[PDB]
């Protein structure tokens, strides 16, 4: 069934689950054409592929070439994202295959669920929740290895820095949507908190600063006030 | 002309044959109906006064023997039985149209409903639809299953409809799954019709079969096969010019032919709009599109 805050600490046990994020596989900017009518032009995009127990990031890079003389390509690009989660599943070894996939919008359902026939028993669910995964391209080095790739990539992340060297999963899922949601709701603003301080540095094989235990309460802290002042300006509460 | 006899009536019934229907009173003298048209399969069915629920009946062929209807108290419903002895048969009939205690099959000259709804249905299909191989005649009821429903209990009880499952491996070919789920004409041409049903004619006879369970006996797993037979060829880019047109006839007669306060139950909305507005042959369906639009425009 769907995901949803009643069943969110299901996310933190011991059956191996992938969210999937396909929003930021086909990108466009909009323009202006010669004669005045309007174009898009593609610009590379990602699958996020997360595993929210361990903080794994399989962020399988889509470049332009991808859409190279094709049609509908919000529709293709539903049916890519499907086709390479299925291709990731099926490299990997069937112990360390998950047992379901989230999918963060509804109509990834069709796709996957078509692309995993072989693999019946994957559950394929969707969420309830709003997740703001959307804002992983606000995440510099992220952002960087999705534009310069000048072919198609996976690369591997772990989200979560070292942070589950301290802290439980629930908790580092927590402080990840934070961030996200912040860098989602006003990126700028939620940059400045992070990115305030140049002598708190980022390790080179991380991708958040290396904030001590009090600094996170108050970046934790700061975040939470951005978000919160940016509802109120949204719906003049 | 052929003859589906009574021996009796003891019971207050509806009696349905084909589209016509029949009021009969509780041990009223009727003795069944007669000039029932050879060259059609039919079918005879049945709803008690004292039980709205169970509508029940028996798909037959006069030319396949000598079917009569007796009442068996024990198990509460009239059965059909065929008299091998066709004389037994003959004298009993002649008797009864003597005393005149036979309805007739009132089929209007210039009426080809019956026809129109059963074009393609062959009796030797249904038998394997509906197996009970010691009859020549096949009973279905309201609350008989599909197979296909009892993937998702008791088999000899089922109906075979041929199982048609959108996301499937039979449906979907390796390598092709966006084009073979987007456009099902492998799954209609190759798998289906090529492969199982072996040509168009028996196709559109599971789903004339289909569409008349569902419409004479509600059966719900009926009207799941007749919607997803039309949702396939619809969601098919590439279909034969003569099954587009067969098609579009024949669907303009079935829904011709539905009660029009059985069409909240029997019509599935999202099929319906798919098929006419949204699939690849939204504009192959001319006849069926303006029925629909003339007399069910509030489900669109
Ligand atoms: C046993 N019976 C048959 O032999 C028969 C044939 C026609 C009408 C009615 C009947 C009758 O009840």
């Amino acid at each position: 069934g769907a995901m949803n805050s009643s069943n969110y600490a299901e996310l933190f046990n011991n059956d191996i689950k992938l969210f999937v994020d396909d929003t930021n596989v086909y990108r466009v900017t909009v323009h202006k054409t010669f004669e005045g009518n309007v174009a898009t032009k593609a610009i590379n995009g990602c699958i996020f592929t997360l595993n929210p127990k361990t903080g794994h990031l399989f962020l399988k890079i889509i470049h332009t070439s991808v859409w190279a003389g094709q049609k509908r390509l919000s529709q293709l690009a539903k049916w890519k994202t499907a086709e390479e989660v299925s291709a990731l599943v099926r490299s990997l070894p069937k112990e360390e295959q998950p047992k379901q996939i989230i999918v963060t919008r509804k109509a990834m359902l069709d796709p996957l669920e078509v692309h995993m026939l072989d693999f019946p028993n994957i559950a394929i669910r969707p969420t309830e929740l709003r997740l703001p995964f959307s804002a992983a391209m606000s995440i510099d080095k992220l952002s960087d290895v999705v534009m310069k790739a000048t072919e198609p990539q996976m690369v591997l992340f772990n989200i979560y820095d070292d942070w589950l060297d301290r802290i439980s999963s629930y908790t580092a899922f927590s402080r990840l949507t934070l961030l996200l949601r912040a860098l989602k709701t006003n990126e700028e603003s939620a940059k400045m908190i992070l990115l305030s301080d140049p002598t708190i540095t980022i390790k080179s094989y991380h991708l958040w600063p290396s904030f001590t235990d009090e600094q996170w309460i108050t970046i934790e802290s700061q975040m939470r006030d951005l978000i919160l002042t940016e509802y109120g300006r949204k719906y003049n509460v | 002309m052929n003859t589906v006899p009574f021996t009796s009536a003891p019971i207050e019934v509806t009696i349905g044959i084909d589209q016509y229907s029949f009021n009969v009173k509780e041990n009223q003298p009727f003795h069944g109906i007669k000039d029932i048209p050879i060259g059609h399969v039919h079918v005879i069915h049945f709803q008690h006064a004292d039980n709205s629920s169970m509508r029940y009946g028996y798909w037959f062929d006069c030319r396949m023997g000598n079917f009569y209807i007796q009442y068996d108290p024990k198990d509460g419903l009239y059965k059909m039985m065929e008299e091998r002895d066709g004389a037994k048969f003959e004298n009993i009939v002649h008797n009864f149209k003597e005393r005149q205690m036979m309805v007739s099959y009132p089929k209007i000259d210039e009426d080809d409903t019956w026809y129109n709804l059963t074009e393609f249905v062959q009796m030797d299909k249904i038998r394997k639809i509906v197996r009970k191989d010691e009859n020549q005649f096949s009973y279905v009821d309201s609350s008989m299953t599909t197979v296909q429903e009892n993937e998702l209990s008791d088999p000899a009880h089922s109906l075979n409809y041929t199982v048609i499952n959108f996301k499937s491996r039979e449906a979907i070919r390796p390598g092709h799954e966006m084009e073979d789920f987007l456009d099902k004409s492998y799954y209609l041409n190759t798998v289906m019709l090529q492969g199982i049903f072996k040509n168009s004619s028996n196709y559109f006879g599971e789903l004339q079969f289909a569409f008349l369970n569902a419409m004479f006996f509600g059966n719900y797993g009926s009207s799941l096969q007749w919607h997803a037979m039309i949702e396939l060829i619809c969601s098919s880019a590439t279909v034969p010019k003569h099954m587009l047109d067969k098609l579009d006839e024949i669907l303009y007669y079935q829904i011709k032919t539905l009660p029009e306060q059985y069409s909240d139950i029997l019509l599935n909305e999202r099929v319906w709009n798919i098929c006419l507005y949204s699939s690849f042959q939204k504009n192959s369906l001319h006849n069926t599109e303006k029925i629909m639009e003339n007399k069910y425009p509030e489900l669109l």
